[PDB]
């Protein structure tokens, strides 16, 4: 349950 | 008539979106004049995101480590530097589609439009609000960082947000275009929680005036109230306190409908104490708080750009 | 994570919007190649809108009666003709910003993005659905006719709607880009009513799968049902019948979450018979029916254009 | 209570 840095693809 | 979550036209912002790759990491960048702005965790590896020192990570990189792509054309990076949590990549070409733009920082309760992007390409546009806990309830997946929030006035695009991360609760955090985070959030993949959120009261009243303008008047009552008696009920239901400036901001909508603000506050008091009883307001069963008074005036008067 | 009413990027459509004036009447036009498309009631006067014969009104006009403005430039009209309820104004200049486009007609329950315009200038963008009664619940004021609804696939803009009128109930009516109205509505300022609307059931289930994808599972139950027992309850609550094709369309979302469609239908059955009991799904207290299964897959997989 | 053709200005 930690934050997510939203990089890479998709 | 009608009232929708309306976002600004995204054309001006679409022309400034690029893809920034560094190593195995890629995200979206904002290209204005000869500078590309992107979140700084692009220089991070998957194993270097729990406790990263961006000062160390950045001096470990050169200009050739940054792959900047604008469509088919690969932009040549000729300078790089850090500004808080964003990266400024100087490129040899100025963006010919650069509009008149501004870098502003907004207050909780203000709204803006988001152009969610992936690999530099726009995927959608929706409306958002800066929650009182400095989060936003957005729609973001992996690779959406670098997407920007903005408002448009006349010809000028007021950039006010850049996407960075998603909190464990599902809400999202980010910075202004100078790289300064909204709220007490840092760009580390660590356990982080936002402060308890509250309802933007002045927005709910503005949304109530929007309903009256569009023929929804079932919630209106003959009763009035004082600002102090209303705020005592607002605090019990986790609503933000209403200030005299709020009553002055709602002035135009108050005169246009002939409903005093304190009279409208009495309708909100009843809706909060009794609920809606199976009814709907503007097609919603919840009191909407993501419409500023300007948002209502904009939608109900047809202001263009 | 997160789920919002997300509209398509409007840049490609913004470049095709013009202003069409005829007499004292003005509205928005769609400029593709050397043709401008606009609603035909632009040739109407205020007194000529109760019972207008557009065949008579059009032959009473010449090419010089049509003021077409693209920004500062006034487009020269060199041809005019009527196609059902739209006007085709041939101009001497092809729109250089013309994208790959299509003229499609959508089915009730399908969604699209609207670029509300006034005087040829875009004012906002929002998402809409074609209701089962062929109306749309939009946000339109006087002078918004000629605004278009559209979808975007890859590089191709699929134009599917053009705005015309507002019904007395506040809902709006319009045509496809060939000028054929959606539903039994005519472009006269007369008393007109739409058929009773129903809830798009397959969209509600798709929106329920969107909630499961984003961590909202409080409505799930261990029970299942058959397509016939569910449809018997759907008819009682004014929901559209669920077909086997609907169950096949929801296939991807069903496998991605591991929830059978008929199992999800049992959750919808309970929500319809018991309500939500103060709970919310994806930040809404009502069952949302303006998200197609493709809309959910698009938002939750990050498809760009 | 009649329909409105939404042209002219605004």
């Amino acid at each position: 349950n930690v934050a997510t840095l939203q990089a890479e693809n998709v | 008539s009608g009232f929708r979550k309306m976002a600004f036209p995204s054309g001006k912002v679409e022309g400034c979106m690029v893809q920034v790759t560094c190593g195995t990491t890629t995200l979206n960048g904002l290209w204005l004049d000869d500078v590309v702005y992107c979140p700084r965790h692009v220089i991070c590896t998957s194993e270097d995101m729990l406790n990263p020192n961006y000062e160390d990570l950045l001096i470990r990189k050169s200009n050739h480590n940054f792959l900047v792509q604008a469509g088919n054309v690969q932009l040549r990076v000729i300078g790089h530097s850090m500004q808080n949590c964003v990266l400024k990549l100087k490129v040899d070409t100025a963006n010919p589609k650069t509009p008149k733009y501004k870098f502003v920082r907004i207050q909780p309760g203000q709204t803006f439009s988001v152009l969610a992007c992936y690999n530099g390409s726009p995927s959608g546009v929706y409306q958002c609000a800066m929650r009182p806990n400095f989060t936003i309830k957005g729609s973001f997946l992996n690779g959406s960082a670098g997407s920007v929030g903005f408002n448009i006035d006349y010809d000028c695009v007021s950039f006010c947000y850049m996407h960075h991360m998603e909190l464990p609760t599902g809400v999202h955090a980010g910075t202004d275009l100078e790289g300064n985070f909204y709220g007490p959030f840092v760009d580390r993949q660590t356990a982080q929680a936002a402060g308890t959120d509250t309802t933007i009261t002045v927005n709910v009243l503005a949304w109530l005036y929007a309903a009256v303008i569009n023929g929804d008047r079932w919630f209106l009552n003959r009763f009035t109230t004082t600002l102090n008696d209303f705020n005592l009920v607002a605090m019990k239901y986790n609503y933000e306190p209403l200030t005299q400036d709020h009553v002055d901001i709602l002035g135009p909508l108050s005169a246009q409908t002939g409903i005093a603000v304190l009279d409208m506050c009495a309708s909100l008091k009843e809706l909060l104490q009794n609920g809606m009883n199976g009814r709907t307001i503007l097609g919603s069963a919840l009191l909407e708080d993501e419409f500023t008074p300007f948002d209502v005036v904009r939608q109900c008067s047809g202001v263009t750009f």
